[PDB]
């Protein structure tokens, strides 16, 4: 609503690897056939489709934004997982967090090394 | 951890161990050597310090 | 179960970043002389 009307707005899902959990439930106990790790075949779909609605518009048609911040939680830094990476291949950046940084005494543990975004040079200030 | 670090680890320890192998023999052939050539720098250098214990 | 060459540096454990910095600092400092002595070779051959 906000991006259509020439606002702009930040949502935030926290976590997306439990929307896929109850993704799994509904669909096990609809008795739809189980995929990979019990997921259903359409877990790509139940996200692609969601974060694919996190557009910029023109500013023909409003120019109104909606930035997306989804939140996954990896096991035991497992980014390889089923989930996590599905979203890694269908989100713009990333923004790694990891416990031996964040014990170090880094804090946000941000792994710079391996963070990325697409937009890189263009969205920034010219004194940053 | 995964099949793959698993895998990868262990992969690197054999590595490793190969490597520490090569090295102990080489440290052996080394010293085999050193002390043959130390035999005669030993009476040399017991010799030439004989003069401050005996004075 | 193998081992394969390069294996040490693919795992990425703490010989891994162990070894990539014992290159580096080494490399750095042939690069340094190097340099120095290419600023040398320069100066000595503009004439």
């Amino acid at each position: 609503y906000f991006r259509d009307n020439g606002k702009h707005a930040l949502i935030i899902y926290d976590d997306l690897s439990k929307q896929a959990v109850a993704y799994r439930q509904m669909s096990l106990l609809l008795r739809r056939p189980p995929g990979r790790e019990a997921y259903p075949g359409d877990v790509f779909y139940l996200h692609s489709r969601l974060l694919e609605r996190a557009a910029k518009m023109n500013d023909a048609f409003g120019g109104g934004s909606l930035t997306a911040l989804p939140v996954i939680e990896t096991q035991a830094g497992d980014v390889s997982a089923y989930i996590p990476t599905n979203v890694i291949s269908i989100t713009d950046g990333q923004i790694f967090l990891e416990t031996e940084l964040f014990y170090k005494g880094i804090r946000p543990a941000i792994n710079v090394g391996l963070s990325v975004s697409r937009v890189g040079s263009a969205a920034q200030t010219r004194a940053m | 951890a995964t099949l793959k670090d698993i895998t990868r680890r262990l992969k690197s320890i054999k590595n490793i161990q190969k490597i520490t192998k090569s090295m102990k023999m080489v440290a052996a052939a080394k010293y085999a050597r050193a002390e043959r050539e130390l035999k005669p720098a030993r009476v040399y250098g017991v010799g030439s310090l004989a003069l401050y214990e005996k004075a | 179960v193998r081992s394969s060459a390069g294996a040490v540096r693919d795992a990425g454990g703490a010989f891994g970043k162990r070894e990539q910095a014992e290159e580096e600092r080494y490399f750095r400092a042939r690069a340094k002389e190097q340099l120095a002595a290419l600023k040398k070779h320069h100066e000595n051959e503009i004439s």
